[PDB]
This record gives C-alpha cells, structure tokens and sequence, in this order.
RNA sequence: GAGGGAACCCACU
C-alpha cells in the first residue's frame, strides 16, 4: 500500500527509495539500472521496489472523513 | 455529542433521540469523533 | 366438535370436523407421510 | 501484411487488451441486467393479458408503458434524493429504482359509449438496480467522479444492493429449449426418447415439455407413443397426428419420413401404425386424448375443447401457438418422431446431456424475468380482486389504491435478499442460492463470484457425469477453477473471454431467409424435404433450401460484416444430417476466434498498428468485430469449426495435418478463469494443484477493494504490503491483480531445516515479520438499531447504570459515551461493551439488551457510524480494527497448491544465510513437492530469481515458447548465481556449510484467511441449548466439541467403558429422575418436601432415583407423547 | 458472573 520501511528479509531502509526509483523511471532509466543506482545489490532489496504496488496514492483520491 | 458528517466534512452537535440529520446540507450519515482516552502502541 | 355434539349438527360437518382432529393428531406424531399435505407454519415451513 | 511470427505474441495479446478494454470481466451481467430492463420488463407488461371485468358495467384495464426512474431514497419526510450505492450499504437500503406504468381504462355501459381513462405513470413497485448497470448512477462516470462518490473506479459492479447486503446472481446451467434431444432410458420400458423442452420466444413463459418415446422390445413390436404437457397417459403418436388433422397414413408418413425409398423406417412405424388403425378421425383422435387429460370431461365437446386447447396452446408452444398454425406443428413432431427413428437405426447417434451446446445459462436477465412475470401476474391477479369487489356491490374503484406495490418490490427484494427463487410462501419447493452475498475478500474473489456458473443438480447425487470436465468445455467454462467437495463440477467458472448471448429477434433473419430462397414448410410437397436442408431458426423449423452452402456462405458474410445478423447468432451446419439450425436465444456461452481464410489470418498488421493506438484511433474491439476479423463462436458452432491453436499451425509445410483451418484460438490460455489466469506455469503443474490455487486465490489477503474505509463489511482483511508478483500472468494485467494483489513475494528456501516444515508447514523468519511480512488487518462491523417492537417497548442508544438497568453482564460500561456508543480509537477486549442498548421493561424499568464484542476478538474501534434505516430509527454500525501479526498456524498459500500452516517462526540470526547474508523469508520442506509435481512452484522461483536480479517482471503465461528452463537458467548463471538456483546455505545455529545445496528464490506467496486464532476454542462448561440441555453449538456460542458416533465406536473398540460414559454422560448432560419400581415411568418427586408420588399406581414408597442423560428423558418423554410407554425396570 | 430457534449459502480438513 505504502512503501515497506525496510526490507523483509534483510532491514535495509528501502522506504527512502521509492520516489527516487520512480524520478529515476521517470529518467528513462531501466528498472534494473534504477534498482543498481539506489544501491539495491540483493535480489531481496531489489524486490522491494520492483514489487511494490503503491496503493496509497489512489487512497488518497477519496475526500477524508477526517 | 459532535458528528461528522459524510458528505460535507463538518462537525455537528447531536442530542439523544434527535434525528440524524446534517443542519448544513441535510445528510443521513455522520461520524463519531475520534476518542480523547489515551491509547498507546508498541511500535511493532 | 366438543361443541359439534354438545349441541346438534349434521353428519357431514361431524365428519368434516372428524377429519381434522385426525389430520391434526397424525400430523402431531408424523408430519411426512405421503399423500397427504404437510402440516405448515404460517410463514410457510412445515412442522416438525 | 500478415503478422509475422516474431511478432505474434504482441500481436495477439495488444487484440487481447483491446477486448478487455471494450468489454472487461462482468459483461454479462451487466448486458443480461440491461436487456431485462429495457426489453424483458416491457414484453411482461405487454404479454399480460387486460383485464376485463363484469358485475352490469364492464371495465378494460390495459397496462401500455412502463417507466423506470434513477434509484431514488424517500425518507419518512417523503422528499426524494438521488441514492447512491454507499448510501444503499451504510444504511441497509435495497438499491432500487422505482417503475411506473401507463394504465388505460375503459369503461363499457349498457346505452353508453366507451370511457378511456389514463393513469399515467402509475406506481408499481421498484426494481432492484444491478450496480454500474445501465439505470445505475454510476453509469457513465469517470474514474474520478466515482473516487469523489467513494467509489472503487476498479469495482466491476454486476451486483445489488438488498437491505445492505450485496448479492450477485450466480448464473443457472438448464437444458436448451426449442431443441430435440434423443436420449436412451436405461432400465425403463423405453428403448428411445426424444425430448423438446419447448418455450416460446419473445415471452416469458414456462417450458411445455413433450416427449416422443419408443417402447422396448420386451410386444409384437416396438412402438411410438407421445407424452403430452397435462395429459396424464402416453398417447400413440399416429392419434396425435390424427388429432392434429391428418388421418391418412400417408400424410403422417409424408411428415414424419421424408425419404419413401427408405424400407427400415417404414418398418419401424409398421407397429405405430397399427396400434392407431381402430382410430380414424380427427375428433376421435381428439377424444381419445382428452379422455386421459388433468380432469376428463363427462361432455365429449369439453373433452374436444380440452384437447385442442392441449394440442394447440401446450403442445410445442415454440413452433405456434396461434391458430390453423398446426403443418408447423405438424413437421416438427414428424421430426421428432423422424428423430427417433434416427437414433433407433443407430443411423444418428443419440444426444449428451453433458454437451454444453445443449445447455443454456439464465443470467440475472431471464432470472429476474421470470421473477418479474410471476409477480406481475400476481399484481394483476390482486386489481383484479380489488376491482371485482368494488364493482360487484358497488360501482368504482380507485386504481392507485388497487394496486399493492408491496407484490413486486418485497418480492424482488425477498428473491434476491435470501437466494430462494420463487415466492416466499413456497420457499421450500423454490431453487435456493441463486442470490449469494457477494465475497469480498478478495478482488479475485469478488471477480470468481462475479463470474461464476451453476449447475443446480443436487450435491447429493452420486453420479459423475454432470460434475465431470467435459470436452465442450474448452474456452467456455475454466477446467481449473471447481470447488473441492459436494460442489466439485456443479459449480464452475468462466473463461476469461467467455461472452454469454443477451438474446435476439428471429425476425431480420427469418425475413432474410423468407428471401433469399427458402421455401417455407406450408408451401412445399414432403417429396422436396428428403434432397433439401432443414432450417432451424431458434429451434423452429420454418423451411427447406436447396444450395445451403452458398446459404452459410451468405448467413457468414452477413454476421461477420454485423450486418441483417448480429454478432451473437449462431448458426450450425449439420452437413450430414443435411441441417442448419440458427440460434439467437439468451444463455449461449461463446468466445471470439480469429477468422482463418485459406490458411491465413485475417488479422493482419494493419489491425494491429490500428490497435495499437486505440484512444488515438479510436479503433476498439468492435471495429475488429465489424472488420470481419474475430467472431463469436459458441459451443454447437464450435463443433463444426477447425480451430488452429497457434498460427504456426496455418504457416506449415506438407503436411500440416490439415489444410482446411476456419479459426485460430487468440490465445490458448485465455482458456482459465479469474483464479486460474494468476497461477504461474500452469501448464508445469498436475491439474488438482491449479484447482486447489483456484480454491484459495479467493482466501488470500490483500486489498480487496480500495474504498473500504468506507465501507463496513461484516468480515474484512486487508494486508499491509501486498506486492504484484515478480512472476506474472499476462492475462493477470486485466484482472487488476497489479492494481490489488494479494500476496507478497517472498525468498522461499526449499529445505528441511530443524523438521519444522515437515508435512506441508513451513518456518517463517521471525524478524522478517517483526519488519511487516505479511501483517494483516481484521475489521469485524457491528450493526445496532433501536426498534419500536409495539408501543410501550422502546429500544434505545443510552449509557446504562447498574442500579437502573435489569440483568447487565457485569462488565465495564465506562467505555461508552452517552450516546450509548462507543468511540473510535478505544481498545477493546472479548468482554467489552460497544454499543449500550437498554430496552424499556413493561425499579428496574429497562433491561439490558447491549450490544457486545465477540470472545477473544480484542481490538481497537476503527469507525463508528450513525444513521437512519428505512423505516426511521437509528442505526448504529460500528468497525472493530484489529492487526493480524502472522503465528504459528497462520495459512499460507503459494500460487501452486501448495498450502501450508506456519509451525515456527526463527529469527534471522537462526535462519540459514546464503554467503550474501540472505535468509529466507518462508522455508517450506521438500517433500510438498514430489507426490505434488509442482513443477511451476519450482521455476515461478527461478524466474524470481533471474526476474529480481534483471529488474524485470517475469512472464509466466502457460503456453509460452519464449519461456523454458534452459533459458532461465542461463539467465540466472549470467547473473553470477548457480543456474539451477540451488546457493550455498549456511547453517544459522553453527555457521558450518550446510552440506546440500538448497534452492532459495522469490516465490509469491498468499497470506490465507484462516488465522489460528479465528479456530482456537476450548470449553471447560459453559452454556447449554434449551431443550436436550447439551453443550452448545461453536467458538461463537461457548460450545462444545461433538462426541460424534464414530468417536464412540472407537472408545468402544477402545474398551474404554468409563471414558466413554464421561463423554456421552457426564461431560455433557447429567440428570436424575425419579422412576416407579412398579410401572417404571417417571414419577413426580418434590426433593424439598421428600415426597416421591406415582400417579397411575398410587405409589409413594417404590420410588427410585435413576441416573440418565438429559436427552435420554427427553427421548422418553418424547416416546411418551407418541403413546409409546418406555417402562425403565431397576430389576 | 449469562436469554431464541429455523432455513439457506459460502468455506475448512
Ligand atoms: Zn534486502
Ligand atoms: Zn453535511
Ligand atoms: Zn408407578
């Protein structure tokens, strides 16, 4: 929904990486050079941000209650 | 006590066995306050 | 049919009435015994 | 240009998205809902017969026009509001649109002209809406407009919304009408049967069934008789055709036997013949008819009249019912008769009931329709009671208040709120579980529901047949997707591009045919029929044509060009049995084939460019419909095309098996559903796996929907972190599954480390779900109201007090507020009091009927809601937020079959690392695999490998040539790991090298409903059911566990005598009575005053104490009422 | 320190 704070298998702080992963596609980058220049070396890292469905943007297309 | 009410956003004072009804804009469904009781987490 | 025959009444409706109490009674004990219409709650299910 | 190879695949999948693009997944419903309204609605009106009343003054009611509004809610103010669908769930309203109608009465005196009276737009009922259907206020509206309306924009609709609840309409399997089917009766006094379920199109009607048997051999000879609608013998099939108006033996022949050259069929209508000779007219033929009808009448002129009413109105409704309209009549039977005698030679070879050409699937469409005509009928039926009481003793009648609108709308609502389809005083012999709430677990499981078949045979019915897969089956119905159980068959599920037929009028092409050559059936000699094709539009035989290939030839170009023919007709070629039969009938289930012409595609590139810009070009699925390059083809088409799997079947050499392709399958694995299209590798796993994935890619957690904070759901599950998968389906990119995935890709090691996983659990890394692996939200909602149940009982939202309140459960009621509710942000437990109901008691002038949370369900209060109901009270909902922290014996799925409990959870210092320090997330054992093959589990993992490392979403479509082991292999070794994914494990407890080598990869994994702590329940004692005093029913009531018969046979082959009495008497229902030593029945013991009395033997001394279960004495008292005498002997 | 039954549907082993 949201980006995860750190990866499940290992704790690396991935949750400070998922703009820059999408600038850096925004930046004609591929997937895997974008996931090799945010220093994402393992595959466990790398499925992350390759994995990740943001959900919490279209959340944020409802009006809150609150 | 004070609802929110669904559509409008806007918080209204509601009596017992007053009808649920917005004074703004007329809406049937409204919300209950957030409690001011002090609820802690672990954060795990 | 206590009333039935307490007071005067035909054979017909005797008989009628007759019917019913053994409908009723056989209903009591077995509620799904062919050839017969079901004992029914007013909602519609049947009795057990 | 033609496509070439290399460019195929992105070829076919650009047609694909462009058809889920036009159409999506629930267009049936929505299309059938939307015929039903528009079309089905209108025709009831118009097929129902005026009403024509005499005492005298005779009144003409004649209901003309129907009006449908938007859905509108009135209030107990009565002002109109547009009601929008979470208005409907919220306050439990049914979403329904109110139906006008145009009434004309007439009035007719004696010395007086005719009086015309319009009620214009008269109130009838309300229809239920189908959600984001054409009369839903939903339709049209952008994804936005939707958002700001709390809508999900990816919400497919093709549901209602019935006090709350919403509830889909699983489709109904049935026999198709209008068709002959010859079948052979297996142990009956029949050797044949032909059967023809004959409806009449364009109404809605019940189905008049009539059968043309054959009798066995075991009799002279074998013989043709008929099984009429509301006759109760078998009638020979000569009187019937002398009844019909046809007494020589030869026109009979002419009609049933076309060929005269023909000496075996001759042979077999020899006994018919002679059986029938003593009758030779038609009125006596007619007599002998009604002479064995419902009820015979004494005059023969009723038995004329019951009969011609049978023959003409009853028998085969399909072909006419009108008058002089019996040589159609009459060409059919002798068709049937024909028919028989073709199955009887073994010249034609008999009918399958499992054939899904010969079934038909009633959507929400016919369902409501049917509905709709019953209750229509009984409206009139009530008018016509309240007008005939209003002009039988005195003179007028008001029509508004003639007529109850309480008919359609609470029988609609009624129908569709419980599933049982029929009235509601006839629940018991009425289909049930045609409406069913509609799972909202997950989006797959919204989409499975949404598209879901059934067959209503009895799931007690120990046959295989109708549960079997049958060969009809491919593209039409998913071969993975059935449920595991008494269901397994019945209940099926539609292939993705499966298009169920809306239905259509014969008459553009009976029109059509009437010019372009055919001749009808009454203006031609029986002698041209042996030489010449029989055409069958909807099952009706309307006449003959001499050239039928130039005719399907035409009738083709016609339908692919969606000129006078529209795309959803089928139209069938029996070129051997010299037949064309066109169907334009509802419930034909057919998918789109590329057209393939001398073997080519007539897809060419020019589509595809085309396509490939679609909101540019505004070129669509349509435009490739109209192109006359796809077209739809249903299962009795299916059986006369020559379908290519792959164009790499039309470019072959030589020998290419055949040269004669007339169609080309888009994509094989458009053959799965909903469920199966996510399964990754299929076609690497056995089959029993695929199904038991489809069973419980519905159970998985993800994100269900995207607006459910705005609803209250009763039960709701939403994970935190659900990823897409690293390894997908292409077919999943139009179930939405990238948008709400359930599940999370996860390093899954395949070992057997610490025996922990053994028989199918696995072992979780513990830090990893301290980090958010798989957590979860619980969201349970309460619903409260207060109801006025009479007038001095009131219900009402108060904070109770003890010294006021009769009966509390003596817990803590300083939680709520004094509203009565409870707020949001409040923890709390299993004994804890939400919402505070007191309900006035006619000092203690109120009890307490409070609302309370479910045991061992602790939480925190999410949302509280306030409102109004229908009928003006208040109504409390509240949602109860609680975070699912994955356990031991939490369920956990891969996308292969391969279940499994969680037995322990190790942290990351005691998980075995790869040299990189990566230890898995799940380790599951190796022997899941083996007896299972899944094969797919294996490379899903491998291409999760190779896709984690590339950067890249793997593409695991089934039938996929670009996709093998080898290549993923040598994609992982360019990647500097082991090809065969197997790396070189640590072990966590000692740091040695694990000796084997163990296969570690991403592997999507689901997180299943089925939490432990939703199944763990003990009872120590607790509460008891009323009458047989047993331990009670469920974790939900306190119960008990049931100590069943099997479990007592085993404690007594056990031998354990004691144990076996503690269970089944003294752990569940102990009881003392009191028995006479004389007549031993119970007597009547007063323990207080020690006096223990038999009546019936004037006892008061040989009394004994008995010790004997509960239910025991019922069972005697029970006995006793039955006048039965269960004496119990102490000697 | 514990006040409904029934029917149907889905699911689990
Ligand atoms: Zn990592
Ligand atoms: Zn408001
Ligand atoms: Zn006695």
């Amino acid at each position: 929904m949201i980006i995860p704070v750190r990866c499940f298998t290992c704790g690396k702080i991935v949750g400070n990486k998922w703009e820059a992963y999408l600038g850096l596609l925004q930046a004609e980058y591929t997937e895997g050079d974008a996931l090799d220049a945010l220093g994402l070396k393992r595959y466990c890292c790398r499925r992350m941000l390759l994995a990740h469905v943001d959900l919490i943007e279209k959340l944020l297309n409802y009006a809150p209650l609150e | 006590m004070i609802y929110i009410c669904g559509e409008c956003h806007t918080e209204n004072e509601i009596k017992s066995r007053d009808p649920i009804r917005c004074r703004e804009c007329g809406y049937r469904i409204m919300y209950k306050k957030r409690t001011k009781r002090l609820v802690v987490f672990d954060a795990r | 049919l206590r009333r039935n025959e307490q007071n005067g009444a035909a054979a017909h409706v005797i008989a009628e009435d007759v019917k019913l109490l053994q409908f009723h009674v056989a209903t009591m004990v077995d509620n799904e015994l062919p050839g017969l219409p079901r004992a029914m709650q007013k909602s519609g299910r049947p009795l057990k | 240009d033609e496509i070439t190879p290399d460019l195929w695949q992105e070829a076919c999948w650009i047609v694909i998205s462009s058809y889920f693009d036009e159409k999506g997944l629930v267009r049936q419903q929505l299309d059938s809902f939307d015929e039903f309204i528009q079309m089905s609605v209108q025709r009831i009106v118009e097929d129902a017969p005026p009403i024509d009343l005499q005492a005298p003054p005779r009144y003409l009611l004649k209901f003309e026009q129907i009006y449908l509004s938007k859905p509108t809610h009135w209030e107990r103010d009565g002002a109109p509001s547009p009601m929008m669908p979470n208005e409907a769930r919220l306050r439990n309203l049914t979403y329904s649109a109110p139906l006008y109608v145009d009434i004309t009465k007439t009035v007719i005196k004696e010395g007086e002209e005719q009086l015309q009276t319009q009620h214009q737009k008269t109130f009838i009922g309300k229809i239920p809406i189908m959600l984001r259907s054409t009369y839903c206020l939903l339709n049209g509206l952008t994804d936005r407009d939707l958002c700001e309306l709390n809508e999900c924009p990816l919400d497919p609709g093709g549901y209602f919304i019935i006090n709350g609840s919403e509830k889909v309409l699983i489709a109904q399997e049935k026999m198709a009408t209008n068709t002959v089917y010859v079948f052979a009766k297996k142990d009956s006094k029949y050797a044949y049967t032909g059967e023809c379920r004959s409806c009449l199109e364009n109404s809605s009607r019940p189905t008049s069934t009539i059968w043309v048997s054959m009798l066995a051999r075991g009799a002279i000879g074998q013989r043709i008789v008929a099984t009429l609608p509301y006759i109760k013998q078998e009638v020979p099939i000569i009187i019937v055709f002398r009844a019909l108006g046809f007494v020589s033996d030869r026109d009979i022949l002419e009609h049933i036997i076309y060929d005269f050259e023909d000496p075996e069929m001759m042979e077999m209508v020899k006994p018919s013949l002679d059986e029938a000779f003593v009758i030779q007219e038609q009125n006596v033929a007619l007599n002998f008819i009604g002479s064995r009808g419902a009820k015979p009448g004494v005059t023969k002129e009723k038995r004329i009249k019951y009969a011609k009413e049978v023959l003409q109105k009853e028998m085969l409704p399909h072909v006419g019912v009108s008058d002089f309209c019996e040589t159609k009549k009459a060409y059919f039977l002798g068709y049937m008769v024909h028919r028989l005698l073709l199955a009887a030679l073994g010249r034609r070879e008999l009918d399958d009931r499992d054939h899904y050409g010969n079934k038909r699937l009633d959507l929400a469409g016919p369902l409501l329709a049917f509905l709709f005509r019953g209750m229509f009928k009984n409206l009139l039926k009530e008018v016509r009671i309240y007008a005939q009481k209003f002009i039988d003793r005195g003179k007028d009648f008001n029509l508004e208040l003639a007529i109850k609108t309480r008919i359609i709308s609470d029988g609609l609502k009624y129908s569709l709120a419980t599933g049982n389809w029929g009235d509601q005083k006839k629940a018991h012999q009425a289909r049930a579980g045609v409406s069913q709430v509609l799972n909202r677990l997950t989006f797959a499981s919204t989409l499975s529901h949404l598209r879901r078949l059934n067959s209503p045979i009895g799931r007690d019915g120990k046959l295989a047949k109708p549960r079997q897969l049958h060969n009809t089956l491919w593209g039409m119905v998913c071969p993975a997707e059935t449920p595991e159980g008494h269901a397994v068959g019945l209940v099926k599920n539609l292939a993705l591009m499966a298009y169920i037929s809306v239905g259509s009028q014969p008459s553009p092409i009976l029109e059509f045919l009437e010019e372009w050559s055919m001749e009808n059936l009454e203006e031609i000699s029986p002698a041209a029929i042996a030489d010449a094709t029989k055409i069958f539009v909807n099952g009706c035989w309307v006449g003959i044509h001499k050239d039928p290939e130039q005719l399907m030839n035409t009738l083709r170009k016609l339908r692919r060009q969606m000129d006078i023919i529209v795309s959803e007709v089928s139209m069938i070629r029996d070129i051997r049995e010299r037949e064309i039969r066109i169907y334009t009938d509802a419930g034909r289930i057919c998918r789109p084939l590329l057209i393939v012409e001398k073997q080519k595609l007539l897809l060419k590139k020019r589509h595809i460019d085309q396509l490939k810009e679609r909101e540019y070009n505004n070129y669509s699925w349509q435009d490739l419909v109209a192109s006359g390059v796809v077209e739809y083809i249903d299962t009795l088409e299916e059986e006369t095309v020559m379908l290519a799997m792959t164009p790499d079947d039309l470019q072959e050499k030589e020998v290419a098996y055949c040269s004669t392709y007339t169609h080309c399958e888009i994509h094989p694995s458009m053959i799965l559903g909903v469920c199966a299209s996510i399964i990754p590798f299929p076609d690497h796993n056995q089959s029993p796996r695929n199904t038991y994935q489809s069973a419980m890619g519905k159970q998985a957690m993800g994100v269900y929907i995207t607006n459910f904070h705005v609803r209250m759901d009763t039960l709701a599950h939403v994970l935190y972190y659900p990823q897409k998968p690293l390894v997908t389906t292409r077919s999943m990119e139009y179930l939405r599954f990238r948008e709400l995935p359930a599940g999370i890709n996860s390093i899954v090691a395949i070992a057997s480390y610490t025996g922990y996983n053994q028989e199918d659990s696995v072992i979780m890394n513990r830090s990893a779900v301290d980090r958010g692996f798989f957590r979860s939200v619980f969201y349970r909602s309460y619903k409260e109201q207060e109801s006025k149940k009479g007038f001095d009982q009131e219900e009402v939202f108060e904070k109770p007090t003890r010294e006021t309140c009769q009966g509390m459960r003596h817990a803590i009621y300083d939680k709520l507020d004094d509203d009565g509710l409870i707020a949001p942000g409040v923890r709390v437990s299993g004994d804890d009091v939400i919402i505070g109901k007191t309900v006035t008691l006619p000092r203690y002038t109120k009890r307490d009927c409070s609302t309370f949370l479910r045991t061992s369900e602790t939480g925190i209060v999410d949302q509280v809601m306030v409102t109004l109901n229908q009928e003006g009270y208040k109504f409390c909902k509240i949602r109860v937020r609680s975070v699912r922290i994955p356990q031991i014996g939490d369920k956990f799925a891969s996308r292969h079959g391969q279940k499994g409990t969680c037995g322990i959870q190790y942290r990351q210092e005691d998980m075995p690392f790869t040299c990189e320090g990566i230890t898995p997330d799940i380790i599951i054992n190796p022997h899941a695999i083996p007896s299972r093959m899944t094969i797919g589990h294996l490379i899903e993992c491998l291409q999760g490998k190779v896709s984690a490392n590339k950067g890249e979403i793997g593409d695991a479509t089934p039938f996929n040539d670009a996709v093998n082991v080898q290549k993923i292999s040598n994609l992982l070794s360019d990647y500097g790991y082991h090809l065969r994914g197997n790396e070189v494990l640590y072990n966590g407890f000692t740091g040695r090298k694990i000796t084997s080598q163990i296969f570690i990869g991403p592997t999507y994994y689901q997180r299943l409903k089925h939490m432990v702590d939703d199944k763990i329940h003990s009872r120590a004692r607790g509460p008891i059911q009323i009458l047989n005093r047993q331990p009670m029913e469920g974790r939900s009531r306190d119960g008990g566990l049931r100590f069943g018969e099997m479990e007592r046979d085993c404690q007594i082959a056990h031998g354990a005598a004691q144990f076996l009495r503690e269970r089944l008497f003294e752990a569940s229902d102990p009881y003392q009575v009191h028995v006479c030593n004389l007549c031993g029945i119970m007597a009547i013991a007063n323990t207080r005053t020690h006096t223990y009395e038999c009546r019936g033997c004037r006892n008061k001394t040989q009394i004994s104490l008995v010790r004997m279960p509960y239910a025991c004495k019922l069972l005697f008292q029970e006995l006793m009422s039955m006048s039965i005498a269960p004496r119990m002997m102490s000697v």
